[PDB]
């Protein structure tokens, strides 16, 4: 879940 | 007091990630506007792109909900995937115009029932429109729509959660907050709160058929689903 992980961090 | 603050955080979270219909410059397209087809590619392209943008906004929304980012990362992901269609469908139905039988997306794109069908809804179309029609007369505001979205997301019964009881506990204040807010706004109508809650049950039913539609659309569309949609729905 690469994109979702990135969005969840930001 | 502390309930007042929770309501305000959720209202703000929703409002700041969701442009209202009145704020938007509505525009239309001629794409298969009158004839029902199995899929209109140009409409699918616009719809999938708008969906990607809306998923991004939904994540932004989730992150603003008290306690959400305190859950395990695995559970944040599980919750977001499970609630994705529920929240998207609530959002688009919130921008329903009965007169022309249209829904309006976050960029202003306004599609009629036939175009929604043609864009990808298919067998989902009449159920989604039925939902919108039943939603409208409730006259919900940002706080109420935001709270319903949050209750849909922060749900402990989702499969594969690591800490379901903790999710249940986080949901409790949201249910309480909605109950007290709805009866403040509409003191005359004590039947409003449970009628609001059954929209979640309706949404769950629709999103289950939605997951079936994801399957059948994959067979119809030219290439593959956009990467973020894949992450959420596959
Ligand atoms: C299940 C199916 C047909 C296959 C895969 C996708 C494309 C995810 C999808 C998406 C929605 C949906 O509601 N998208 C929205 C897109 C944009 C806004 C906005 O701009 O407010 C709101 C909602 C409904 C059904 C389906």
């Amino acid at each position: 879940h690469k994109i979702l992980h990135r969005l969840l961090q930001e | 007091p502390e309930v007042g603050e929770l309501i305000e955080k959720v209202r703000k979270a929703h409002q700041e990630t969701f442009p209202a219909l009145c704020q938007l410059g509505k525009y239309t397209t001629n794409n298969s506007s009158e004839q029902r087809v199995s899929l209109d590619i140009d409409l699918w392209d616009k719809f999938s792109e708008l969906s990607t943008k809306c998923i991004i906004k939904t994540v932004e929304f989730a992150k603003q909900l008290p306690g959400f980012t305190t859950l395990t990362i695995a559970d944040q992901i599980t919750l977001l995937k499970a609630a994705c269609l529920d929240i998207l469908i609530l959002r688009i139905c919130t921008r329903y115009t009965p007169e022309q039988d249209t829904m309006t997306f976050s960029d202003g794109l306004t599609l009629n029932r036939t175009q929604m069908h043609n864009a990808g809804f298919g067998p989902l179309t009449d159920l989604v429109f039925a939902f919108a029609n039943q939603l409208l007369p409730l006259e919900m505001d940002d706080a109420e729509t935001g709270l319903l979205s949050a209750i849909c997301l922060i749900c402990g019964d989702r499969q594969d959660l690591e800490q379901p009881d903790r999710v249940d506990m986080l949901q409790e204040p949201l249910l309480e907050a909605l109950k007290v807010y709805v009866r403040k706004r509409r003191p005359s109508r004590p039947h409003m709160f449970p009628k609001m809650l059954m929209k979640i049950t309706d949404l769950r039913s629709i999103s289950a058929k939605g997951a079936e539609r994801v399957i059948t659309l994959k067979m119809e569309i030219p290439g593959s689903m956009p990467p973020l949609i894949q992450e959420m729905l596959e």
